[PDB]
RNA sequence: GUAGUAGCAAAUAUUCAAAUGAGAACUUUGAAGGCCGAAGAGGGGAAAGGUUCCAUGUGAACGGCACUUGCACAUGGGUUA
RNA sequence: GUCUCCAAGGUGAACAGCCUCUGGUCGAUGGAACAAUGUAGGCAAGGGAAGUCGGCAAAAUGGAUCCGUAACUUCGGGAAA
RNA sequence: CGACGGAAGCGUCGCGGUGACCGCCUUGAAGUACAAUUUCCAUCGAGCGGCGGGUAGAAUCCUUUGCAGACGACUUAAACGCGACGGGGUAUUGUAAGUGGCAGAGUGGCCGCCACGAUCCACUGAGAUUCAGCCCUUUGUCGCUCCGAUUCGU
């Protein structure tokens, strides 16, 4: 519909990383979430923030967080000759009050 | 020389080999013996198997220890919904045994049963029995189609329905495409076979028309797979001691010098489960018909209002809300796998065939855990009303 | 022929962003998560080696994957009683 | 395989083991799956050596405080009996 | 065309149409010089150029599923349902954090007040986790509904 678009989503890291070895946990959290953001976005370029880097290793490399809340930014990547025309940033989301309760997904405005 | 000591042999000959089945419905490989003098009446049936429970009982088994006490069986759920005839099909008997004569269709398909024309349904331009339907539209095509139907009463010495199941009204299959088979008709002439079925042409089947309560089935299905297995779980042989070289889980002598070849007697490892099995004398201990108190978990002892699903569901199945069979003891399969159910082809005259069942108790707790209320209303009062 | 087969598996572990480059899982910077845990995977020296030291650059070969990398190759510099 | 010097904090009898600071380092080719067999590490109802040439392997015991400690003895021990 | 034939019927029979043979008549044969396969059949298969009629699909790869699985393979799904959240059901553990307490062995200051205190009680069968191969699902939020590729014919 529009190509710049950003959205707020609750991934469940928990079930996406049930039974992985512990040595490639946090790391296999990273690929999970940048696999949830190509098939949300349907861009292969996807941007991970350093920061929501940070918070996925907060708690070392094997007690990656049960539920995430991220900002997936969708826009286009003005650079010579790229290899993709649009990519996607994906970064940490503030948590409400209540926490992550009745909170679906939701489009961010302008 | 000869062997030290004797023991059978690990495994059973007559299930070989044990290779992975080239079917995933369960094949009927022989009928009930016919009887003409008896009523026409199918012989088979397509169910579902979607999970376990145990019930209680009082026995009367007079000369039993039982008799007269209370016992704990389980019982395995078929879901077994109407099945829906769609065509006719004869055979003819001939020095190379039978050979299929001519099929009929009914003029109206199901989507559910069309899709199973196909690999990819949605991407098909869905052009499946659309010619042939057009025949019922013209008055030299019925003829046509009566022209068929003569046939298979002169010439036909076995006739069989084409049904297939409803397999949309179990939401918890996540499969639109339905499972046909053949299901032969047993009982009357050959033209009252063909009569039979053709009556019958885009009608439903229930259950109950095919088996009844307390009556020997055979269930024949595909067994739970496990992939490539070592001997010691594929075939039962016993393990080595704990200090062999090389590893243990073996079998140690695989043959003698001569013959100099491996036999097929010998346990090796590969596939194990996903196996064709046809398991007979299984009781039927309850018919639930939907709309009758006989669907509910309901006994003339326990008077609880209750489901036979027992609360949070059958685990990876859902929920039952057609026609079932609660069948005693375990059924081929996983969870969801269609199971085909056939009469019995031996004459049930024992005590425990004729045996007249009367349920106490059907548990209906939570199997995904060490359930302990029958239903949700049980569990909220404990809480009060959590 | 065997054969693109046997095989690459000890010493806990990598991840994100950016820069550079024809080319980056392997170079550099920053951030994070780990390890050696002072009888060390730290800081020196004696034997032994002999330029492996330092800077810059690099077609190939070599570093049993790869490399923009270097204890490799090329040019120059460096050891004061 | 190869001589030697310097040696922080916590726990503790302790340059034991385990964790940390200074300093060093993520150097061991990577990716995807989670079959058999294997190697390494575990656990297990009831029985408890029936296994086996043989208790092989593993399990059990383990620190400290108080009590108590036999035969035998070269009078010292045995004894952490 | 009609009837019959189902053991592999693919043939038989009847009627009608049509050709040949036969019947009658006419005409020819050689110098193909003394033999040189007596080429000409039906069994399908066809390959082509034309003249008519007929027909207007699938499979596989990519993706998905875990009733399957070493890899292949296999069972599912692909304009409406699916997918991502969330809610409920179900289950495991055993009562969260915060606040308050005239609960608490006691102890230190001040003139009952203040401070320290493991633990205890109330809110609280609470909180946390719950398909990753559990069940139901818009009360509610959001996205995607298909760019392609490889082949296959009596
Ligand atoms: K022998
Ligand atoms: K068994
Ligand atoms: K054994
Ligand atoms: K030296
Ligand atoms: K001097
Ligand atoms: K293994
Ligand atoms: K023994
Ligand atoms: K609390
Ligand atoms: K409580
Ligand atoms: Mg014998
Ligand atoms: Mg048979
Ligand atoms: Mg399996
Ligand atoms: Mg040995
Ligand atoms: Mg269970
Ligand atoms: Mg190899
Ligand atoms: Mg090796
Ligand atoms: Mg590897
Ligand atoms: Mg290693
Ligand atoms: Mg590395
Ligand atoms: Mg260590
Ligand atoms: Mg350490
Ligand atoms: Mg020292
Ligand atoms: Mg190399
Ligand atoms: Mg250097
Ligand atoms: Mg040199
Ligand atoms: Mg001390
Ligand atoms: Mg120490
Ligand atoms: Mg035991
Ligand atoms: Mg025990
Ligand atoms: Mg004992
Ligand atoms: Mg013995
Ligand atoms: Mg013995
Ligand atoms: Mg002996
Ligand atoms: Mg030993
Ligand atoms: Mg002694
Ligand atoms: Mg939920
Ligand atoms: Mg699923």
């Amino acid at each position: 519909k529009e190509e710049v678009v950003s959205r707020e989503y609750t991934i469940n890291l928990h079930k996406r990383l049930h039974g992985c070895t512990f040595k490639k946990k946090a790391p296999t959290a990273i690929k999970e979430i940048r696999k949830f953001a190509q098939k949300a976005m349907g861009t292969k370029d996807v941007r991970v923030d350093v920061k929501l880097n940070k918070q996925i290793w907060s708690r070392g490399i094997r007690s990656v967080p049960r539920r995430v809340r991220v900002r997936i930014a969708r826009k286009r990547n003005d650079d010579e000759d790229a290899k993709e025309e649009l990519y996607s940033l994906v970064t940490v989301a503030e948590i409400p009050a209540e926490g992550l309760k009745g909170l679906g997904t939701k489009i961010i405005e302008d | 020389s000869h062997r030290k000591f004797e023991h059978p042999r690990h495994g059973s000959l007559g299930f070989l080999p044990r290779k992975r089945a080239a079917r995933h419905r369960g094949k009927v490989k022989a009928f009930p013996k016919d009887d003409p003098s008896k009523p026409c009446k199918l012989t088979a049936f397509l169910g579902y198997k979607a999970g376990m429970t145990h019930i209680v009982r009082e026995v009367e088994k007079p000369g039993s220890k039982l008799h007269k006490k209370e016992t704990c069986e389980a019982v395995t759920i078929v879901e077994t919904p109407p099945m829906v005839i769609v065509g006719v099909v004869g055979y003819v008997k001939t020095p190379r045994g039978l050979r299929c004569l001519n099929t009929v269709w009914a003029q109206h398909l199901s989507e559910d049963i069309k899709r199973r024309f196909y690999k990819n349904w949605c991407k098909s331009k869905k052009k499946a029995f659309l010619k042939y339907s057009k025949k019922y539209e013209t008055d030299e095509g019925k003829k046509d189609i009566q022209a068929q139907l003569e046939k298979l009463k002169k010439y036909a010495c076995v006739i069989r329905v084409l049904a297939h199941t409803q397999i949309r009204k179990m939401k918890g299959l996540k499969q639109k495409k339905a499972h046909l088979m053949e299901i032969q008709v047993n009982g009357g002439s050959i033209a009252q076979k063909v009569d039979f079925a053709y009556g019958f042409f885009e009608k439903q089947v229930p259950v109950d028309a095919v088996f009844q309560k307390d009556e020997m089935i055979d269930i024949i299905g595909v067994t739970k797979g496990k992939g490539y297995e070592g001997v010691v779980t594929r075939w039962g042989v016993t393990r080595l001691p704990r200090k062999t070289h090389r590893g243990l889980r073996k079998v140690a002598c695989i043959g003698a010098w001569h013959p100099a070849r491996v036999s097929f007697t010998v346990a090796r490892a590969g596939q194990n489960g996903y196996h064709h099995r046809t398991e007979m004398n299984k009781k039927v201990y309850k018919l639930g018909k939907v709309g009758q108190e006989s669907h509910t978990a309901l006994t003339e002892f326990d008077r609880t209002e209750k489901d036979i699903t027992p609360i949070g569901g059958f685990p990876h199945y859902g929920v039952v809300k057609e026609d079932y069979l609660l069948i005693k003891g375990c059924c081929v399969g996983t969870k969801k796998r269609v199971v085909t159910l056939r009469q019995s082809l031996l004459n049930q005259t024992s005590r425990v065939a004729l045996e007249e069942i009367k349920l106490k108790f059907i548990d209906t707790s939570s199997k995904f855990g060490h359930g302990r209320f029958q239903t949700t209303q049980e569990k909220q009062k404990f809480y009060g009303r959590l």
